[PDB]
């Protein structure tokens, strides 16, 4: 089991996170506002503690380790990363409070209980939207990283670097983009940052709802689409020249996102025409085109409230916030590749029925799939009702109400995080142990389910 | 000629077996000796055992004296390797080679027309059965459908079930390609002319153009239904190959007996449905609808299981069936019996490789009943004066015995032959034999003999 | 009755196929698994999978509350086995047990009618067939010869030629008379009525009844007793093929054609006196070189059902002078009926009636399934006295014989007196009688006990 | 370097272990993928499972991207023709080919050195396997013999023993006078050989002499054993045959192989050797073909644990020395100091004739040596070289390199001779990731 060496690579990470504490702490000096006391405090409490563990170790005894540390990545450093949000009396608020912020900050979840953060200290919602790209970074380097500790292909940082740079040159080609639909550098870096890490956190109390301008709501459906996709496809772009075209189309994940995304959208439109929702057939297009992407790419963005939406379009969004994301990018539902194969698996278990003496194998590429990840896919969907169902009785247990408890748990474990129900959608005066609860169901939305649930087998150990 | 047949099994085994009909020497080179025994007794050749790609082997055979490296194997990789050595080695003239796989052949052109794999001729023989098929299927009624002329000249053949009428008066009914090339009645057939009285149960050879052939099929005897509902048993290549093919057009079931075989084939093929199991259980055959089928088309290798599901299939009620029976007394004992259709794969090889075995003169030529007799087009390449047949009209040259010209075609036109029509240069002739022995003649009567 | 039969595989099959036919509970054990897929999805009974000579799979099969252990397996040891298990950990009642070796029932008596292996009756289903296809080698022109009563009536089959009948019965049958009567004649599907007056159709199955000591004769002034036998060749050299041979040899001259080498090397030696070739039942090389143009009969054997009736075929074709195909798929056999095969012989038809005499009771004594397997012809006792018994005393034309059914001759100890409508039926005296259709068998049964 | 290696049979998996080694581009592509499955687990490479002679199977492979075609697979028609299809579909670069059947390069120029089969360079390892055998048998007392320059000069290994060197390095070699020591290795790292060293028992002594006065070298080193008579051989495959084939001159060769046909066909495949059908480990066979009256037991199955112990059941029964093939390293670290006196891994003669051509022009011939981790190059060479001028001392060599010797054309000179052009040199590095530079210093 050896954890003796684990240690060593967590304190290092707390290391490696205070060294980001000075970076909203930069914004703390430089934009005159408010308060980063805290963030130096933290960057200290944090480099001392790491290096506290780092120190009386290393050593680098090179499974279960793998999947105990892609578990101490996130409940450590999304536990560190509530420190800001203690030791700082600006938005001064409960420590489960803190805890919630920081959990969702860290997942990409974009949940906030921070209700008027449009007057708050420069750096503190510098922090806030930080936390959402360095986590944004972790989802899909954990997408590369994972394999020499655990399996992808148990069911190389060569690329380590690789992707860092597919990711630094996409917030940057999106912040120069959001400024040049004229935010303020400070907003238009800090929406790069949640829009590129599909995390959905904002400036604005209203996020998207800054200013209607098509221009920004049509900048950030086409840089979700970019982010919502596939880091591992992506990197046909640095390898060689622009020999990008091809490379999509092929791959059969992409070909279905792309028909999700259409066909949603479609309806979406269609209906807010057909119910006179919208005074222009401007807007309509305009609102449903952002909404479905922000919704169901799990991004969590939103430019309206659903007030003349029919009850239909809030609900099928928030259903089909169950699958978002070419596997392996930022997004974090039973990721497409997962619904692709299981509606094949699926329609295979209803050809059977027909000929039950016939062959049937299941194809995606080329290649058929084995009967070893078929058995996994499933069991995966079947955990993750499991896992949906308990954390919603674990909350309407806690206190609160039937839907509202339903959605909550459906946004929290697909990490969206907005209501999206029936306008019940604000965390911040929730129960205070669904909190908690809506924290844990964050983390077994980010770590896809199994991961954590293994944790907890008496099988693990030893 | 004097020809060098690389691999005894399957298919060199007709081909020598043939060849060694008409009078060639033949020295055939194999792997395994018990298969070389079986000819060696048989067929009068001389034998070569060993590795046929090694070149003391080739030599041993005579690689060096040859006209011909027939070099038809199991293998691909050996094929090529020994038309290369064969070629950079002992010079050996003309290369034919058996190929199978398909990326391969995918560049024809860019691998082995370049001199590059000095491989004269390719020739994928389950091709030529796979096509063979195909088109009997195409062809609802017909008994065997060869076409030459780049598919443009077709002889048909269909047994007489619709006619039982006036022989040349039935023809003026209406409007009108073909002529009747051939019709064996017994054993041996009848000379065909104005005058022929139409018996029944007899075998006829049409010969019309190759658009108004399912057309002059139509106002014959009964245009059988189009099929629709096709099952395989059998999933070698052959079978895979034929379901691969068929499956667009048609709704297919293939039966393939060995698990993993048939478990790769299910993804080899996305339009027809893989069924592990045996070609002979009613269970199955029944489960699947084998009374609802159009055709039932036997093609694995045990010829004895071929022949059995046929006939057990057409119990149950399949409308027709196909075998594939390699045994040819076999072929023979299941005449006038319940089989619609006996395909023989060696009519569809020995025919396609005597292709290259007759010179130049002849492009296609065609094994057709029994193998006795032989159908071919012929070019003429030659001029009033120094070809013997240009320039001249149809009833008045002297054909071979037993021989009748079927066919003209004059570059993308196709007139069939009545007495009066004229030979010109490039123009091609498809004629029927009835006895292929009388073919050496057909070939001297086609060469630009030298008149001076 | 509920029998548990132990072993699903080649005859434990068939024997399946057939007492479920007739309403019974069957629960049959099998080695693997894949051989009891198939008769579970088909016939209706209680499978079990395991070991069949193991307590708890006897247990799970119900060995306490059976009838009859119809023990037929691969393995001797194993059935024996069994059947000693059963008997002394359930009493199961009747104890049928499948033995192969000769030098086990060299001491038969010695070893299991003394109650050390509880054996009730074995059961050799191979010398069966051996000793059908003999009798239908020394029987020129028979299509079937079923004896009763120790041998000595005898039930006979043979088909309808261009030669032989082919003429009006009562005005031809003067020409070769007597003692026989015909029990039956397939016309079609079904028989016709026969008595003194019936008028005879071309291609008939007959099914003579007669003495077994004057029907040879009878077969030869009917006019179609076919020249002798010298040459023999039997293809497939396993158990029904070497044993056959062996037996053959004797009186016959014999070639024997055996495709697996180790197989024929040790038959070699297994049989003197009979000429071993190794090579495939199909090659016409082997044949033609061997005289299969001067050969009698060419006897198929092999397990392959399709190259047995292909070869038996292709050696009508090279000439042989007579066919005899053994196919074990009923869908086959009628598939090659008006054909060239002269005799097919179905290893059901020895064994399924061999196993029939241990379900009926003992008012039957021998049992005999026939024609399609639908058919029966038993030999029932009157097991009775004149006041006790329905079928002792009346005359044959008044008792009331179940629909289909016809009495064909009555046995008094070493007599044989066939039967006419008006014959009396004494004590302890056996009734050879012919049912057209096996389901009214339970009222023969009936109609016979007092 | 980008290579594709066609085979993650037996020779292209270690082939893949090792050009992975160095860092390199390497796809590797096979018939089944069971055993793709192993080297995409542990070495970090792109895998192609399909034919590999099939052309969109290359083109999955990056023909078109590549620099050399490492075909090595069990087929000889199919690695030909992959070079072939390669070629005139790819233009793939270098193309290296495995070529096992003798008849193929009888002819080995007609047939490869034209542009017929387009085959750069042939590459057939059992039969180096089975040379470096022969070479151990006909030099008495040697851990390793490789030669270089058309067997000419040859480099040679030695293990000290409790009696017989343990005297003055520079002081001994006074004594003999043609012979330098590359390197001598005490412990796992070598040391320092110069003009000065002690030497200790259990060392690892390389000589570099000509080929011609090595058996005299080995003579008058006072460890010359006593020539081999009688040679028994267990496991009848293509190595064993072939050593077999080879010997079968000299000495007197019994053959014991597992399989009965490939035993009978052995029999008159190789005339005046006996062959013996059986097992390798029955007491039986080999006390009654006197196994104590042998003089070397080899080997050469292909079950490494059935080697390793019919060898040491062999040492029991008294045959004088044995030799082992063990292919797994973890084996033959478990039996170092024991019984087996010498053990082979055929991985040094084919990861040492591979690397001949994934280097470059200058250097013609390399051999893998000690672990694998150090290595030994023939180098080929006014104006445009660092070299032809100066002396053997006087040229930069990397750290841990040491001339061993040079040839012109047919001389052998063994620290102040002259380098000329077109010379070849023999070389020794310590270890081989100094070997670009080595291939920098021998460029024009
Ligand atoms: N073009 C040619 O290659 C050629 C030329 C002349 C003759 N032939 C003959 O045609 C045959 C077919 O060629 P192919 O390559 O398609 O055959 P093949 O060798 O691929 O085998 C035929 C398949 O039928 C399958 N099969 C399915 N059900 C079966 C059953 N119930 N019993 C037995 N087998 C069953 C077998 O498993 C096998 O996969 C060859 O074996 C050869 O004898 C072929
Ligand atoms: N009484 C019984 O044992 C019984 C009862 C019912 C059915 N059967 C059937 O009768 C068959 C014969 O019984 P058996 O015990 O003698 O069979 P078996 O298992 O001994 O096999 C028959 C032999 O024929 C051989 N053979 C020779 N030439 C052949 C060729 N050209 N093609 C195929 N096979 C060839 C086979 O190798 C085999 O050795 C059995 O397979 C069984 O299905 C037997
Ligand atoms: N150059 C190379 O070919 C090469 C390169 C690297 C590794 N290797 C390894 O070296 C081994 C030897 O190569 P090869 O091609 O000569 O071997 P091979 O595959 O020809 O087989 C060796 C023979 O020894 C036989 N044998 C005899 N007695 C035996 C016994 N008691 N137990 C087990 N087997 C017995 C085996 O049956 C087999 O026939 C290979 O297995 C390979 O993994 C070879
Ligand atoms: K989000």
């Amino acid at each position: 089991m050896q954890f003796r060496s684990i240690i060593r690579i967590v304190g290092l990470l707390l290391a490696l996170f205070s060294v980001t504490m000075l970076a909203p702490a930069l914004v703390a000096l430089l934009y005159r506002d408010g308060a980063g006391v805290p963030f130096v405090t933290t960057f200290f409490v944090l480099l001392f503690c790491g290096a506290m563990c780092w120190f009386p170790n290393r050593r680098h005894k090179h499974s279960r380790d793998g999947f105990l540390i892609v578990v101490l990545f996130w409940t450590v450093l999304g536990s560190a990363g509530s420190l800001p949000f203690l030791i700082a009396d600006n938005p001064n608020i409960s420590v489960t409070d803190a805890f919630f912020e920081s959990f969702s900050a860290l997942t990409t979840t974009g949940a906030t209980v921070i209700v008027g953060l449009d007057e708050l200290p420069k750096a503190i919602l510098f922090y806030r939207q930080f936390l959402q790209w360095f986590g944004g970074m972790g989802i899909i380097v954990l997408a590369v990283a994972i394999l020499p500790v655990l399996g992808i292909g148990g069911m190389i940082a060569e690329t380590a670097k690789a992707l860092w740079y597919i990711y630094l040159s996409l917030t940057i080609a999106c912040a120069v983009a959001f400024w040049l639909a004229g935010m303020t550098p400070f907003d238009a870096i800090s929406h790069s940052f949640s829009t590129i890490a599909i995390g959905g956190f904002s400036t604005h109390d209203a996020s998207m709802g800054y200013f209607d301008s098509y221009a920004i709501n049509l900048i950030t459906v086409v840089f979700l689409l970019i982010s919502a996709c596939n880091f591992t496809l992506h990197f046909a772009a640095f390898a060689s020249g622009g020999v990008h075209p091809k490379y999509y189309w092929k791959d059969p994940e992409f070909r279905a996102f792309i028909f999700i995304q259409v066909l949603l959208f479609l309806v979406c439109f269609l209906l807010l025409l057909k119910h006179h929702s919208y005074t222009s057939p401007y807007d309509a297009f305009d609102q449903a085109l952002f909404q479905t992407v922000s919704i169901s790419t799990t991004a969590g963005f939103t430019t309206t409230g659903f007030a003349d939406w029919p009850l239909f379009l809030p609900v099928l969004l928030l259903f089909s916030s169950f699958i978002g994301g070419c596997a392996g990018s930022t997004g974090g539902g039973m990721k497409v590749i997962r619904i692709l194969l299981l509606t094949l698996q699926g329609a295979r278990e209803l050809k059977r029925l027909v000929h039950p003496r016939a062959v049937y194998t299941i194809k995606v590429g080329g290649s058929a799939l084995p009967q070893r990840v078929v058995d996994a896919v499933w069991g995966f969907f079947s955990a993750y009702a499991l896992v949906f169902v308990v954390c919603m009785l674990g909350l309407i247990a806690t206190g609160m109400d039937e839907l509202s408890a339903f959605s909550a748990v459906a946004a929290t474990l697909n990490n969206l995080g907005p209501g999206l129900g029936e306008v019940a959608l604000h965390f911040g005066d929730v129960n205070d142990k669904a909190k908690w609860v809506l924290i844990v169901s964050m983390l077994f939305g980010r770590l896809e389910i199994f991961t954590l649930l293994i944790l907890l087998t008496p099988t693990f150990w030893r | 000629m004097k020809i060098i047949i690389l691999g005894a099994g399957q298919v060199g085994g007709t081909l020598a077996e043939n060849l060694v009909g008409e009078n060639n020497d033949i020295t055939i080179v194999d792997n395994n000796a018990d298969r070389l025994r079986e000819l060696q007794d048989k067929y009068d050749l001389r034998v070569v055992n060993g590795h046929a790609s090694h070149p003391d082997v080739l030599h041993e055979a005579g690689a060096q004296d040859a006209d011909m490296l027939v070099a038809v194997t199991n293998t691909d990789e050996t094929n090529m390797a020994a038309c290369q050595v064969a070629f950079t080695l002992f010079n050996t003239p003309n290369r034919v080679a058996r190929i199978r796989s398909p990326e391969y052949l995918a560049e024809k052109e860019a691998l082995f027309k370049s001199g590059a794999i000095p491989v004269d001729h390719l020739i994928a023989p389950e091709e030529l059965v796979t096509s063979y098929i195909e088109r009997l299927i195409q062809y609802p009624g017909a008994l065997q459908v060869v076409s030459f002329a780049e598919q443009k000249v077709s002889l048909v053949a269909v047994k007489a079930y619709g006619p039982l009428v006036g022989n040349a008066l039935s023809a003026l009914r209406e409007h009108i390609d073909t002529r009747v090339a051939a019709i064996f009645r017994q054993g041996r057939p009848i000379r065909p002319q104005g005058t022929t009285i139409i018996e029944a149960d007899d075998e006829v050879f049409f010969v019309a153009a190759s658009n108004h052939i399912r057309s002059v099929m139509s106002e014959l005897q009964r245009l059988e239904k189009p099929y629709r509902r096709i099952m395989i048993v059998g999933g070698g290549n052959i079978g895979a190959s034929l379901a691969k093919r068929l499956e667009q057009t048609y709704s297919v079931k293939l039966i393939e007996r060995d698990y993993q075989r048939a478990e790769k084939l299910s993804e080899q093929l996305e339009n027809t449905i893989v069924f592990c199991g045996d070609a002979a259980d009613q269970e199955l055959l029944t489960e699947e609808n084998i009374d609802q089928v159009d055709v039932f088309i036997a093609l694995t290798n045990e010829d004895e299981t071929n022949i059995m599901s046929a006939m057990l299939a057409k119990r149950m009620g399949a409308k027709k069936v196909m075998v594939l029976i390699q045994r040819g007394a076999y072929v023979d004992l299941v005449q006038g019996g319940v089989i619609d259709v006996a395909i023989s794969p060696q009519q569809a090889t020995i025919s396609a490789l005597l292709t290259h075995v007759r010179r130049a003169d002849i492009v296609n030529v065609s094994s057709l009943r029994r193998g006795a007799a032989e159908a071919i087009e012929a070019v003429a390449h030659g001029d009033e004066t120094t070809s013997k047949v240009v320039g001249r009209a149809i009833g008045d040259i002297k054909l071979p015995p037993g021989t009748t010209i079927g066919a003209v075609v004059r570059g993308e036109e196709v007139l069939i032959a009545h007495d009066r029509t004229v030979i010109e240069q490039d123009d091609h002739v498809v004629m029927f034999l009835v006895d292929k022995k009388y073919v050496p003649d057909v070939e001297a009567l086609f060469q630009p003999s030298p008149f001076f």
